[PDB]
């Protein structure tokens, strides 16, 4: 849901450090 | 409900009132024996210093003590009128306030009147950062005017404006719980009450940011759209044009100050009016209006004490013709 | 009544001798001095001291307000004006910090309160953790415009990268937005520009982690209290462990003060000196040896009394023999009497108890008065205060002393007036074979059988109204000798009207329903209402003929008398019938049951109407009887007298 | 008859029993006024009880008709 | 409510994992 | 008499007690506000006793009625 | 059994009846009528003709009734 | 007999002016309170206020004339 | 006989006239005591205060309308 | 036998047809109050005020309607 | 004997009339609160005339009595 | 006879109808809050209803009774 | 005869009925304001209690006028 | 001799039930102001309670008449 | 018998005077619980409650009722 | 009239009850608003309010005791 998607742009920033 | 329990409570605390001679003792006077007199009134009891922020401090805790009350005194019916009746001095309290924190000068400063929200709210309040704080802590305690401060908030956004709109929603809705109750007297008063705030904001904008109509708010006795379109311009001579109403007695144009003066003093007048009812709302109406006057005029007066300032221009204040 | 207060105006010489005069005056008695003819008051070294005396006094008044105790003269302070200052101002400054303290408390739980339960919601619903570099701000919006207006902002703002968190509660809601890392910057604009901020906190823990922050402000709440309660009892100490010192300090600034402002009127004239004053003759000559041992003064003057010539001025203290005067309570509060113009403290005696008895029975109730009055009498034989918090009744000795005597009164006349009734109509009923009972055929009491309503009622009420006429007419009377005395023709005529009418109108009840003789009573009619009619010409105010009809209602009013107490005792008659009854429906476990039940609707009744009873005889001299010769009109002067207070020492 | 003193007695009792009504709607609003005005001041004793009392004449007269029914029978 | 309890629901996992993974 | 007498209580109970009840109804308001004026302004007893004693007048009437009809008993 | 039993005495409940409830209905009146007056008299004795002709003014009423109460007395 | 007759219609006239007494007392009590306030400030319109307490006076004057119907009756 | 025919018959009369007057009174009281106000409040309502004041009267109306009835059955 | 009889019909006729005078009076009273304050506040709620105050009077009606329904019965 | 006819109808025109004043003084207060609402947005017309117009059952319950009266005849 | 056959309807009618003055002066002060919520919010037109539909019982009840006497007639 | 004990009941009853509402009337709104005086300043408590005892006196007037009658049985 | 035993009864009911209403009227603002004072103090229970039971009397004084006239029942 | 009909009027007496009670009673009580709700929804809970208390007097009406009916 | 003796017996009772009824309820009407007020202040005065709601009860115990002492005579 709408929850779901805010959460995934959220995680969108915890991936990219796990990416640095 | 039970208009007699509230009246009876209110009578006994219009005896402890501060007699007239007081103001006129105190009004030349040094500061010592000034907080000497303060302890010997009923604001004794919560004066805890021998500063002015103590002194101030005590009036406004005793205020809310002995008038803050009067809501949770009653129920049913007759908490609506007394609601409304402190209700719209703590809307002045709010506009005020809002008024201060554009000028910056300090919550200590700006004079706070007695209302059904405490003395701490209105300190976080000022403390709080831009007006949305404000509305939000004033939402905390579930301030019926909290909501309609943001409603207008998200508007205007621009002090000048947003202070008076939010007095005609204040209005609308109160007087429509007063029209609801149906009260002779309260329904006079709102007249009056409403008729002030009209030529005060008249006189509040002189010109700039005009809207001879969009500022006006309905409900009205002696004022109308002429002569407030009148006074939205720069003339100062449309008060004695109005003659009979009791608005005829102000008589006067000196300053924002003196006529806030005239207007409180006329009002106060008007109210003291209404105590050959006991079994009703004009007793508590007086004693509501005169508690008011005697803290303001505490305030004026522990001001020059305190700074020493010159008997003569708190002397123009202190009579109320 | 008065006791014929008379002017003592002496003249000293010496202007340094008036703080002499009055040093002595204030310790020696009293003489309540009046404003004639006033002038300066010594402004350098005087007005200073008076200014630290007020100060001081209304300090000790403060600090008594804040300690919890009220206003008491204890013992006056003689260790000096400046040591006196430097003990005062640590005290009350102790307990004022102290106040400041328990004040500053209760404003902060206030506050914790109001602050709670939002909070607390928010933190339930802050799952996730505010620790985070992506954030959670904390708004407060309503409930029925909170959703569209907070969702068009925020989609204005950016593309659902928000998230919101709605939880009904005594608010509208406690939204709760949900914002990335560095969005919080343009998220308080959006908000802003649909009204709304973060929900700033009190300040001391509006910047840590809200769900701990929650945890913090709930800890204060739930210390506060204690905080609060331990500095109360802290503040309890310190009002205890010195009050006396308080208590002293006041009573020694009251003399001060008293003394300065008495010297402001007395230092005055056109000589070196000016002084009037007003004494009892009963104490005369103690102000004169109180003033010639110490002073002998360079001279004084006495005057003479003036019975009126402004009769505002003089005042008045009602004194009588203690043969009535513990009834001065019972007179007191209503108005003090002016000068001249009649006392009515001697008049309550001879009424009050008697009518009182009139109304209850001896059996019946006079034991347990006297009980009541004897616990009273121990209570004022240990000489201790009464404490009951039904008010704040402070009964003095002095006052119980009063109260007993009273009792005493009604409860000797209800011993009269009950075997006159036979009262206890149980016990009457049960067994008394000194007079007629009805249990024997014929029923007869010593005199009168109130529980009989049928025989003894019209011979009991027109002894009411017989009460009911003289004391009216007694009334009447001293409004004319009052109106002859001070010299009011209206008062004079207006008086004799109402008494001409009120018997004019008697009579004429009497020919309406009693007999018929012309010259006996229509005469008397016929020349009664031509007095009053020459009354209310002669007179002008012409508000008698409204009155009139009010004057006759109050003799009636007097019905009353016997009213209350037929109600009541054939009340308890009724309830002993009840009693004995249902001793008879079963043995002797039914007699003890039975009486135990009437004895409790006996004491239940008692504690119900017994006000009412001790209330309607007063009523009638309060109204009825004090009306009319005039005892609420003018007010004279109280008795104020110049004096150390001590308690009167 | 029989009847003759029934309505008699329903008579008085209905003017003695409207009387106090008179007078109780009367004392209602006036001691409610009266013990207003003295709590805060003591000395507004007087008048208080003055007009307190001032209609006790009310249910007075009420109860002289009745007594007058009462004598007639 | 369901939005609120939806939310908290997923961003405590979200910030969980995110801790724990990096 | 007869029936007549008894019935003719009640019509002079009805008089007198409505009239009473009538002045009480108007002493309530009438004294209320004169309560409320001598409370404030000690001058103003004499002017409110009037407005106090004034409708009385009506268990005045009613007592007239009351006694008519008491004389054709 | 009386001839005129029943006639006089429904005459005296009607009279009785009629003074009684016009008296109840002056009394209403005047209740609000003074309590208005008693206030505006202590703003001005130039207010008191007009505020004891508004509380005289209703006791017409009464007197209506006692003049149907004079009708029928007359009837008897 | 006619007795019943001629004392029914007295207590029917009797109730008939007094309720419209009391109808007419109510409106005037109402109706004359806001009178006296609007005298009491000026005395500017005594016309009005008058005018709207007599209004009502019609009440009472209907129960009169049901009365005088009933006694030309009787 | 004819006992208490023209009797009740005269009470009912008085009765309906009376409560209908009551009806009116309460409602014309209401009305004219708000109408004064506003006709102190302003001038310019005399007209509506009027209409207000005057629409209660159906009630006394009907109720003389009964009474008369009653009166045509004699 | 018919005397009593028509009597006491015309005493319920009246009662009826009071007592629904006196709602409608009490209705009418409340609802007219507000109607004229709105009228005061402006015109716009004429005929709304009206509209309400004369929709009570459907108890009058009712009354009138259950009067003259046992009107047949005399 | 016209007994029977005659209380029947006084029952009815009681019934009719307690509930007509019944339904009278509901229909008051909340008029009176209506047109408040009224007054204040125009918005709330058929919300007000709901409960203007529901506590109509209740003369409705009258009238219900009175023709199940008069049937009876 | 036929009085008593009357009388019953004048019970049942007189029980409906102050059953009705009940339900009536609860349903004035219930719709006057309700209406004053209502028109404040739209939030709580169905609590109004409810507590505006609970005074009913007491009308129904009248009716109730009233059947029951109507069975004996 | 009979109708002689029978009404003289409904008169007492009357009487005592319409003398305690009417106490009840004066005393309501009288102890209303004293309760509120009481709870407002400890103090007066001795005003309230005398000003609630005073209208306590019409139902003792009532109580006079009940025996009296039932003097008569 | 029969129909006195009703008239009795009817007598004693009106008594306690117009007493009872009395003492109803008196309660009503007496606890109304009751719960106000006790809403915020502790304190005033004692007092508000005495003042609650006090008008009591009334009904005291109701059953008394009622009680006596079952008396002769 | 006879009796029959002051039976009716009996019972109808007590259910509607017990009935105009309850009315008052609920009147002031519902409108200020209604009001009340307003601000919580608790209020719901404690109104209804207070609602129904004065339920108790129409019960005793129609239990007198009932209890006068079973002698008819 | 032993009939009409019982009948007026359950006026008796009936409008007995019923009164006490009335009074318990208008009491009880001023008691609830309070208790309502005071709960919409505190869930915890509730302990008190409900103790008063329960006060005036014995009006209607009282009630029911003198329509049982008429009742045993039926």
């Amino acid at each position: 849901s709408k929850l779901e998607a805010i959460l995934s742009q959220e995680v969108e920033a915890e991936i990219q450090a796990l990416l640095q | 409900d039970d208009f007699a329990y509230l009246n009876a409570r209110v009578r006994v605390r219009r005896g402890t009132l501060l007699k007239e001679s007081f103001f006129q003792e105190a009004l030349d006077l040094s500061f010592a024996d000034f907080l000497r007199l303060l302890s010997e009134t009923v604001y004794g009891g919560e004066l805890a210093g021998q500063g002015l922020p103590d002194v101030d401090r005590a009036v406004l805790r005793t205020q809310a003590k002995l008038v803050g009350d009067l809501p949770r005194l009653v129920t049913g019916e007759a908490r609506e009128a007394v609601r409304l009746l402190l209700l719209r001095n703590d809307l002045h309290n709010l506009q005020a306030l809002l008024r201060a924190k554009a000028t910056g000068r300090p919550f200590e400063e700006v004079l706070l009147l007695p209302g059904t929200l405490r003395e701490e709210v209105w300190r976080q309040a000022y403390e709080a950062q831009d007006p949305a704080g404000m509305a939000q802590v004033l939402a905390v305690p579930g301030h019926p005017l909290a909501r309609a401060l943001r409603a207008v908030l998200r508007e205007t956004q621009d002090l000048a404006r947003v202070e008076a709109l939010l007095a005609k929603r204040f209005f609308e809705d109160v007087a429509k719980a007063a029209k609801g109750l149906d009260q002779p007297a309260l329904r006079d008063y709102l007249a009056l009450e409403v008729d002030a705030e009209n030529l005060r904001t008249a006189f509040k904008l002189q010109g700039s940011g005009l809207a001879p109509d969009a500022f006006f708010l309905k409900g009205g006795r002696f004022v109308d759209r002429v002569r407030f379109a009148r006074l939205m311009e720069g003339d100062y001579a449309v008060l004695d044009e109005l003659s009979g109403t009791p608005f005829s007695g102000l008589s006067g144009v000196r300053d924002l100050k003196a006529l806030e003066r005239g207007l409180r003093c006329v009002l106060l007048k008007e109210a003291k009016k209404g105590v050959q009812d006991p079994l009703g709302v004009g007793l508590v109406l007086a004693y509501v209006k005169e508690r008011e006057w005697e803290a303001v005029r505490l305030r004026l007066l522990a001001r020059r004490a305190y700074f020493g300032l010159p008997r003569a221009q708190v002397e123009e204040e202190v009579v109320c013709p | 009544p008065m006791e014929k207060l008379v002017l003592a105006g002496p003249k000293g010489r010496a202007k340094e001798l008036l703080q002499s005069l009055q040093q002595a005056g204030v310790v020696h008695l009293e003489t309540l001095r009046p404003e004639a003819l006033s002038a300066y008051q010594l402004s350098p070294e005087e007005r200073a001291e008076l200014r630290r005396w007020e100060a001081v006094s209304a300090g000790a008044e403060h600090t008594l307000s804040l300690l919890g105790l009220e206003a008491e003269p204890a013992r006056p302070f003689p260790e000096g004006l400046e040591a006196a200052e430097k003990a005062l101002s640590p005290i009350q400054a102790h307990a004022e910090g102290l106040t400041r303290q328990k004040q500053e408390l209760e404003e902060e739980l206030a506050l914790a309160q109001a602050y709670l339960e939002p909070l607390e919601r928010l933190a339930a619903l802050a799952h996730g953790l505010d620790k985070s570099p992506f954030l959670r701000v904390i708004p407060f919006l309503l409930t029925e415009k909170e959703l569209p207006l907070v969702e068009e902002a925020l989609r204005k703002a950016l593309e659902d990268r928000y998230l919101l968190a709605h939880e009904a509660y005594a608010g509208g809601v406690a939204a709760l937005v949900v914002v990335h890392r560095k969005e919080v910057d343009q998220a308080k604009a959006a908000l802003s520009r649909a009204g709304v901020a973060e929900l700033r906190l009190p300040g001391a823990l509006g910047e840590l982690p809200l769900s701990e922050a929650a945890r913090r402000l709930k800890e204060r709440a739930e210390a506060a209290p204690r905080e609060l309660s331990e500095v109360r009892q802290h503040l309890a100490k310190l009002a205890r462990e010195s009050a006396s010192t308080l208590q002293s300090l006041w009573t020694r600034a009251q003399d001060e003060v008293a003394r300065l402002k008495a010297l402001e009127e007395l230092a005055s004239g056109r000589f070196g000196f000016a002084l009037l004053g007003y004494v009892p003759v009963k104490a005369k000559p103690k102000v004169e040896e109180a003033l010639a041992r110490h002073k002998e003064s360079v001279v004084y003057a006495f005057e003479p009394v003036d019975e009126h010539h402004e009769a505002d001025r003089i005042p008045v203290v009602l004194d009588n023999p203690p043969w009535a005067k513990p009834f001065e309570l019972l007179v007191s509060f209503l108005n003090t009497p002016k000068y001249g113009t009649f006392d009515p403290t001697p008049v309550v005696p001879v009424f009050f108890p008697f009518w009182f008895g009139m109304i209850v029975g001896d059996i019946g109730y006079a034991l347990l008065f006297y009980l009541v009055g004897r616990w009273l009498s121990g209570y004022v034989k240990r000489n201790e205060p009464l404490v009951i918090d039904l008010f704040a009744l402070k009964l003095k000795p002095q006052v119980i002393g009063k109260l007993v005597h009273i009792l005493n009164w009604m409860v000797f006349w209800t011993v009269v007036w009950g075997v006159i009734y036979g009262e206890f109509f149980g016990t009457f009923l049960e067994h008394l074979g000194v007079f007629g009972t009805p249990e024997h055929p014929g029923l007869i009491p010593i005199l009168i059988h109130r529980i009989d309503t049928a025989k003894t009622a019209n011979l009991l009420i027109l002894l009411s109204v017989a009460f009911g006429v003289v004391l009216v007419f007694f009334g009447l009377a001293l409004r004319a000798y009052l109106g002859l005395k001070h010299r009011h023709m209206a008062h004079f005529w207006e008086g004799v009207g109402y008494l001409g009418g009120l018997v004019g109108v008697l009579a004429l009840a009497a020919s309406y329903l009693g007999n018929l003789q012309a010259g006996w009573l229509q005469g008397l009619m016929y020349l009664g209402f031509g007095v009053f009619l020459l009354a209310v010409l002669m007179s002008r105010i012409w508000l008698m003929i409204p009155e009139i009809f009010t004057q006759a209602g109050h003799i009636l009013s007097h019905i009353r008398i016997y009213a209350v107490g037929a109600a009541g005792g054939i009340l308890a008659g009724l309830l002993t019938d009840v009693g004995f009854a249902l001793a008879e429906r079963l043995g002797l476990l039914g007699v003890l049951l039975g009486l135990l039940v009437a004895g409790v609707l006996h004491l239940l009744i008692l504690l119900l109407t017994t006000l009412g009873h001790m209330l309607q005889p007063i009523r009638l001299l309060w109204v009825e009887f004090f009306t009319k010769f005039g005892f609420y009109e003018e007010n004279g002067r109280p008795y104020r007298p110049f004096k150390s207070v001590r308690e009167a020492q | 008859g029989g009847l003759d003193r029934g309505l008699i007695a329903v008579g008085m009792g209905l003017a003695v029993g409207l009387a106090a009504l008179g007078t109780g709607v009367a004392q209602a609003r006036i001691g409610a006024a009266g013990v207003g005005a003295i709590a805060e001041d003591r000395s507004n004793f007087g008048t208080a009880l003055i007009f307190l009392l001032l209609p006790e004449t009310l249910v007075i007269f009420g109860l002289l008709i009745a007594f007058i029914l009462n004598g007639r029978l | 409510g369901l939005i609120k309890s939806l939310a908290e629901k997923e961003k405590q996992l979200l910030e969980r994992l995110e801790a724990a993974k990096k």
